[PDB]
């Protein structure tokens, strides 16, 4: 369950950029302020091998 | 006086940060999660490295495609008052392959 991705980003990839940011970003409206829940799913995701 | 740059978004330890120190020509490059003091100066995950009046020095500084390129020039001058006239053409320095998202800088000076 280690191999990691980003399920979602907030802003699309520029070309060779990196993005190290843990932010649990808007997944709605609410601002979740460090909240996870609805409006907020943390998106750090990884693969099940 | 006029001794480095800092360059990044957010500046604050939450992303990584482009830092350049500089004592005229030798160097020290970082782009670490760096957490700055609140007023930067030099007293008189950690992806990338690297290490290399009387006077007026010209830079340009872009950020392209992951890469961030920088060119220069170093001349002697006589317009104490301002930005002087004539024509000059900077060439370039170095090309870094960093990988990172640039919207804000800030120069960094060494204080007593
Ligand atoms: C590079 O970093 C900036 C932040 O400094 C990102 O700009 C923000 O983007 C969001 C949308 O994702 C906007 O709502 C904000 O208003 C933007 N802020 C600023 C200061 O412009 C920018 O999206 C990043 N670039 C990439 C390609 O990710
Ligand atoms: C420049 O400053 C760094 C410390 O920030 C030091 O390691 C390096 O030796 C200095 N080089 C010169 C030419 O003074
Ligand atoms: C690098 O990211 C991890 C989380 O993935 C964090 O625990 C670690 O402190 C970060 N390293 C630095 C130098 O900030």
């Amino acid at each position: 369950y280690n191999y990691r991705y980003r399920l979602f980003r907030k802003s699309n990839l520029k070309p060779f950029e990196r993005d190290i940011s843990t932010e649990i970003y808007q997944a709605g409206s609410k601002p979740c302020n460090g909240v996870e829940g609805f409006n907020c799913y943390f998106p750090l995701q990884s693969y099940g091998f | 006086i006029i001794r480095g740059w800092i360059f990044g978004t957010t500046l604050d330890s939450k992303t990584q940060s482009l830092l350049i120190v500089n004592n005229a020509t030798n160097v020290v490059i970082k782009v670490c999660e760096f957490q700055f003091c609140n007023d930067p100066f030099l007293d008189v995950n950690c992806t990338f490295e690297y290490v290399s009046f009387k006077n007026l020095r010209e830079f340009v500084f872009k950020n392209i495609d992951g890469y961030f390129k920088i060119y220069s020039k170093h001349t002697p001058i006589n317009l104490v008052r301002d930005l002087p006239q004539g024509f000059s053409a900077l060439e370039p320095l170095v090309d870094l392959p960093i990988g990172i998202n640039i919207t804000r800088f800030q120069t960094l000076l060494a204080l007593h």
